[PDB]
């Protein structure tokens, strides 16, 4: 019943720079032949984790020498000595020594980079909905960076929050930026009732918030 | 006028022209043309390609399968580590030389060459008569109450080795000489040349008297009784539809083995023996590029004959 | 009560891995096949039985032969080695089990006794000590007898079939017989009697053999499938099987622990499992035929094959 | 008998005496009674 | 006295050596067979009428030109014969005596398709030793087979084939049919090329040609 | 060494699910197969493996309704899981053992979504967003697709079927009356549209729901 808690939680990392990430079991953790199984694995975001280090400090054909795996006892590290696009991702220490085996909590790497103001951009409802009998306003907030981002709809000057739907990503390996969806689905009739409708976002980049509204009237 | 004599060598092959050389210097062009060689070298690479693979192919599976290993099988391993002997003493160094035009390894790697193809070369000879010697006795039965136990095939195995080394060895210790033959490639026994000091005549009849005369008349005697036994056997039981068959594929495969022995020395035997009673000869190519090549081939033609026939191993192919 | 399964109670304990034995020894001399063996107890002598008429006794530690005797029949199918080393006992479907002495006349050998009587063949005979010995015959019914007497001092009966094989616990004093009623039958030797049955096997068991600790026992069948047994539960606890391979199995036999269960296939191999969780531990082959018999030393070094090779083999 | 109380016995005697295995101490020449 | 009794085994493993060499020949060059057959078929008769040409379990033993045959005969055991009975594996041929007219058949079939289930008894010669066989054809005149089973020559052509169906072995296996004779003119020379071609059967298939 | 994986997206609740992660690359008697499954979102969990020798190990939660067996014939292992729940909706792989490399999962199956739910299989519905004309006076003119009312996950939706990579915005699909709504967007000039083809690639496999949409204005 051994828990691997590792640390950091989520620190930022520039590129280039070296990070640490120990994790330390339970209990010590020893296999009854000698052996201890300390196994760092690198997940990207939805995808199936990658071996990183087997047998707590070797590297494992194809996994780059950038990556530096050492520890004893109950401390263990993976090091990076230069953090590149692929870098990004959770990183869970693994023991194989004592059954159930257990993963680590995960480590959230992300990466620095220099702030820039996001892209609001608001999109007419499609004809082929309207045919169907519906008509859906949709707002996109583009590469944000940090996370920090507040949401408001306003409906011709009305605040409207109820029944948005939002969606946020993940930052992205290319660009290393955020971005959130903002989509306001309703039926034809609540639509029609308006003629104009307003995509208000906060951001830190700018102090004064970017503003985003499309007529009715223009198909 | 006849051939050229030399110290550590003999070439049979006449030096009235002046053209001949040692076998151990100069590509030997002028016994025959690069063309010749060229075809030569690609046959001895293809059966390279085809000896090497069964033989060891053999003893791998007698390795990974145990079940083949039982007294009666021994004389067949024997045969091919013989075979292997022939591949490396014979087709390797033989590739080495050839791919020159001369013999490399010097007249001390001419014995090693000589020795371990020799070795291989009778090792097999006596598997074929210990072969046809057992089964002599198991089937026509000409021994008066007696039996053939493992006690037998350890001393018939000893008995090949001590045999082949009896022949092999002697070259290597005053009794003829091992030399390039025929192409100048391959050495082997010094037949064709008288020399009092390794005392070649007396090795001949040796080799005549043990080594043939024995071998081929226990041979065609046995295998003569068996087929006239079978034949008679058949002969009386008219209505039996298996013994029939029976008949027919013993008597195939006796002579199956009687034309794979002929075939196989009767080349060698042949050019010996006329050497033996015509001391009054010298011969030319079409003889020196006949029995080594015919009958050198015989190690990949004796695995074919009883190996692939062989259920067993036409199950491994 | 199989409230649960061996595997999910040890499913904290990890495998053995792949255990590698070597070959120490190779036995030649044999003439015809192997049909039965058994240790004595200094784990240095032992006891082959072959159907030339032959039981050998060879030293383990020199590889040289003790003694050689020539049966009165060819039809020997089991062999005993007295625990004191001074007896050896031979028989099979010649209804008749001749015994021998050793430490009273020494190069020679001497049939101290022949038991004739029986009216089924005997597959499996054993010895208890150097005045008692148990026969197991095909007619559903087994025999105790005392050598210095040369009777049926007992009979064993509740088997509905052809007794295949048997195993005295470690201690000698209960024994484990199959008959071709699919069922094994556990027995106190003393008193002979049909305690606990077990069903469900499709053929006859082939073989059988008891755990170190003498709480447990082995199942051979022709469906390819070890099966382990416990005295007391009545049902079995494991299965050790292949499908892709249709042979039977012919006999089994435990590690000194019991970490290591041993049972041979007519497949050509014997397969050794970690009896805890019934993971296919190692292969043992080299056999130039089926297995016949195997057992462990009782102080647990080394291992002895028996097959129709005529060759016993020894691993460590 | 209940099968679980077999399984424990039979995991305690096997897990106090299972050392006789030799990826325990290895295979050497030395030690082994039954060496060449 | 260690050293003693290390040369005393060096040299008694020898003899013993030498001693199962000499055994293990003397066996292999005598034949055994196992008799069998239904009980009173005429297997005491065929043994009489063999002696007399040639001159639970028990055992006869007796030499003829210049090979020493030994027959034993099983008689009462109790068993599951079809399972497992076959352990005497390596006999040049399988011995069955019958009684013609005291048949039945079914149970000849099980028991001939058991020795098909041996692989190498599917390829070894079956001998049938024909008794009563006057009997079995003054009977069959009246009394057709159909009395075990509810024209000469195809009926015996059906019979050979509900025989063969299970035998996929023609050419390694082939039944041997004796009848009592007590002419020991022909009996003799058929005797002689029985074994004849039996060995030579067994001789060509230990060479591995098919 | 591959390990590859196919199974039921969707299954009923408390039915059982079969699971194949077909081997290749080494022999299966030889080596450890895994099995770890990653609800949307969150941290692995263990459930169990299979040893060379056809032992099992489980997690010590999971033996009662999880089952591993395989054909080493076939190099085919098995996965039965009896008495599935809302959260068995996991990413489930398949990792094998290497014990040269000593305990070291060296090769993870890919993973196949199994779904525990009781809607049907929905095919999914394309609009094309460009901007209107209030919209378009932007200096970047923004192009997508929205997928109201599909099920079940995943919609590969590929920009220019995969070709126009640079931009692409997909967005996780949003949970609505447990009908899935995903959405996606690219990042192009006013010179990008409409004087260049871009076409909307929605790819459901379960309905086989293929659309290419050519963006029109409004």
């Amino acid at each position: 019943d051994v828990l691997m808690t590792q640390t950091p939680l989520s620190l930022p990392v520039s590129l280039g720079d070296q990070a640490s990430i120990s994790c330390r079991s339970s209990q010590i953790i020893v296999n009854r032949n000698g052996n201890t199984y300390l196994e760092w694995y690198l997940q990207k975001p939805g995808q199936s984790p990658k071996l990183l280090i087997y047998k707590v400090s070797n590297r494992f054909s194809g996994v780059p020498d950038r990556f530096s795996g050492s520890g004893s006892g109950t401390d263990f590290t993976l090091k990076i000595s230069g953090v590149e696009a692929e870098d990004l991702g959770v990183y869970y220490c693994f023991q194989g020594s004592h059954v159930p085996w257990t993963f680590g909590g995960g480590t959230q790497l992300e990466i620095k980079r220099a702030d820039a103001a996001p892209t609001v951009s608001i999109f007419p409802p499609s004809s082929e909905q309207l045919t169907s009998g519906g008509a859906s306003v949709v707002c996109f907030l583009n590469n944000f960076y940090p996370k920090d981002i507040n949401v408001k709809w306003k409906i011709d000057g009305s605040e409207r929050q109820n029944g948005v739907l939002n969606s946020w990503t993940d930052q992205d390996s290319k660009d290393s930026t955020y971005s959130m969806s903002s989509t306001l689905t309703l039926t034809k009739d609540e639509y029609e009732r308006h003629n104009s409708y307003t995509c208000e976002a906060t951001h830190k980049t700018s102090t004064s918030p970017i503003v985003k509204s499309f007529n009715r009237n223009e198909c | 006028m006849c051939g050229t004599e030399g110290p550590n060598f003999y070439v049979p092959f006449s030096n009235k022209t002046g053209v001949v050389r040692s076998p151990f210097e100069a590509p030997q062009y002028y016994l025959a043309e690069p063309w010749q060689f060229s075809m030569l070298a690609a046959y001895m690479f293809l059966l390279i390609m085809l000896g090497f693979p069964i033989n060891f192919l053999t003893l791998y599976v007698t390795v990974q399968h145990k079940k083949l290993r039982t007294p009666l099988n021994y004389i067949l391993l024997n045969l091919a580590v013989a075979d292997l002997f022939m591949v490396f003493g014979g087709f390797t160094t033989t590739l080495y030389t050839s791919l020159h035009g001369y013999f490399v390894f010097g007249p001390t790697g001419c014995n090693l060459e000589g020795f371990f193809a020799t070795l291989g070369g009778e090792i097999a000879l006596w598997s074929l008569v210990v072969l046809a010697i057992e089964r002599y006795v198991v089937v026509c039965k000409p021994m008066s109450n007696f039996r053939f136990g493992e006690n037998h095939a350890i001393m018939g195995v000893a008995f090949t080795w001590v045999m082949a080394l009896a022949c092999a060895a002697p070259p290597l210790v005053g009794w003829s000489r091992y030399i390039p033959e025929g192409m100048q490639c391959s050495c082997g026994i010094d037949y064709y040349t008288p020399h009092e000091e390794t005392n070649n005549e007396s090795f001949v009849i040796y080799m005549f008297v043990v080594h043939f005369i024995i071998p081929l008349i226990v041979i065609f005697f046995c295998y003569g009784q068996l087929v006239f036994t079978v034949k008679e056997a058949a002969a009386q039981q008219q209505e039996s539809a298996t013994t029939q068959k029976a008949e027919k594929e013993v008597t195939r495969m006796v002579i199956i083995y009687v034309i794979a022995f002929l075939i196989c020395w009767l080349p060698y035997a042949g050019v010996a023996f006329y050497i033996f009673t015509h001391q009054g000869s010298c011969f030319g190519p079409i003889f020196m590029t006949i029995p080594a090549f015919f009958a050198k081939t015989s190690a990949v033609y004796n695995p074919v004959i009883y190996i692939m026939m062989n259920k067993q191993f036409r199950n491994c192919m | 009560c199989a409230d649960a399964t061996l595997s999910q109670i040890t499913n904290n304990i990890d495998p053995v891995g792949r255990i590698q034995m070597r070959t120490r020894r190779t036995l030649r001399g044999h003439l015809a096949k192997i049909y039965a063996m058994h240790w004595g107890t200094d784990s240095r002598l032992l006891v082959s039985a072959s159907q030339d008429g032959k039981l050998i006794i060879w030293d383990s530690y020199t590889t040289n032969k003790v003694h050689a005797i020539p049966l009165r029949s060819s039809w020997v199918m089991t062999c005993a080695y007295a625990p004191s080393g001074n007896y050896v006992a031979c028989g099979g479907l010649d209804n008749i089990c001749s015994i021998y002495n050793l430490k009273t006349r020494e190069g020679n050998v001497r049939v101290s006794r022949e038991l004739a009587g029986h009216t089924g063949y005997l597959s499996c005979c054993r010895f208890l000590d150097d005045n008692q010995i148990v026969t197991s015959s095909g007619d559903t019914t087994c025999a105790l007898w005392d050598i210095e007497t040369g009777q049926q001092t007992t009979t064993f009966t509740g088997h509905t079939g052809d007794v295949m094989s048997l195993s005295l616990a470690p201690d000698t004093r209960l024994f484990v017989s199959g008959a071709c009623d699919a069922s094994a039958k556990l027995w106190d030797v003393r008193e002979g009697m049909c305690r606990q049955t077990f069903t469900g096997h499709e053929s006859d068991i082939n073989a059988i053999c008891f755990f170190p600790n003498g709480n447990a026992f082995a199942t051979g069948s022709d469906d390819a499938t070890c099966r382990l047994f416990d005295l007391r539960a009545d049902q079995e606890l494991m299965t050790y099987s292949h499908d892709n391979i249709i042979c039977g199995i012919t006999s089994v036999s435990f590690s000194k622990s019991g970490r290591l269960l041993l049972a041979g296939y007519d497949d050509f191999n014997c397969n050794v499992w970690d009896a805890l969780k019934a993971d296919r531990a190692g292969v043992l082959a080299g056999h130039d035929n089926r297995v016949s018999c195997l057992g462990v030393t009782d102080d647990g070094m080394a291992v002895a094959t028996g097959s129709w090779d005529s060759f016993l083999k020894i691993w460590n | 008998m209940l099968v679980s109380k077999c399984c424990e016995e039979f995991r305690d005697y096997v897990e106090e005496r299972s050392g006789e295995d030799p990826l325990v101490k290895g295979i050497p020449e030395d030690k082994n009674p039954f060496k060449e | 006295t260690l050293s003693a009794e290390d040369k005393a085994a060096v040299e008694r493993s020898k003899m013993i050596d030498r001693n199962l060499r000499e055994d293990g020949e003397k066996a292999a060059r005598e034949v055994k067979l196992l008799l069998l057959g239904a009980g009173e078929s005429g297997k005491s008769t065929i043994v009489k009428q063999m002696k007399i040409i040639h001159e639970g379990i028990v055992e006869t033993h007796f030499t003829f030109k210049d090979l020493h045959f030994k027959m034993f005969d099983v008689g009462g055991q109790r068993s599951e014969r079809k399972k497992w009975i076959h352990c005497f594996e390596g006999v040049t041929a399988i011995i069955f005596c019958v009684a013609l007219s005291d048949y039945r058949m079914h149970e000849s079939m099980k028991l001939f398709d058991s020795i098909c289930n041996n692989k190498w008894f599917t390829d070894t010669s079956i001998i049938l030793f024909l008794n009563k066989k006057d009997l079995f054809e003054e009977k069959i005149k009246k009394s057709p087979l159909t009395i075990c089973y509810p024209t000469y020559e195809e009926a015996a052509a059906y019979i050979q084939c509900q025989f063969e169906d299970l035998n996929k072995r023609k050419d390694t296996k082939e039944i041997y049919t004796h009848f009592t004779c007590a002419t020991d003119t022909k009996n003799v020379q058929f005797v002689f090329d029985a074994v004849t071609d039996v060995i030579i059967k067994n001789n060509l298939k230990d060479c591995g040609l098919f | 060494v591959q390990l590859k994986e196919s199974g039921p997206g969707l299954v009923a609740p408390s039915q059982s699910l079969s699971i194949t992660c077909t081997v290749s690359g080494f022999s299966l008697t030889n080596y450890g197969v895994h099995w770890v499954r990653q609800p949307p979102g969150k941290g692995l969990e263990w459930l169990g493996i299979i040893w060379a020798g056809g032992g099992t190990s489980y997690d010590s939660a999971l033996m009662s309704r999880l089952s591993i067996s395989k054909d080493n014939s076939k190099s085919q292992v098995f996965l039965k899981m009896n008495s599935l729940q809302s959260t068995d909706t996991a990413m489930y792989y398949c990792a094998s053992e290497n014990y040269s490399y000593d305990r070291g999962f060296a090769y993870w199956g890919q993973g196949t979504l199994v779904t525990v739910s009781a809607a049907k299989t929905t095919p999914p519905s394309v609009y094309p967003l460009a901007p209107g004309s209030a919209a378009q006076t932007n200096s970047m003119v923004t192009l997508g697709c929205l997928v109201k009312g599909y099920f079940p996950e995943p919609v590969t939706v590929t920009w220019n079927s995969g070709s126009l990579s640079s931009g692409v915005h997909t967005f996780p699909a949003v949970l609505q009356s447990d009908l899935y709504t995903l959405s996606s967007s690219v990042t192009v000039p006013s010179s990008t549209w409409p004087s260049e083809t871009v076409t909307c690639n929605v790819a459901h496999p379960a309905s086989s729901t293929k659309v290419d949409k050519k963006i029109v204005p409004r």
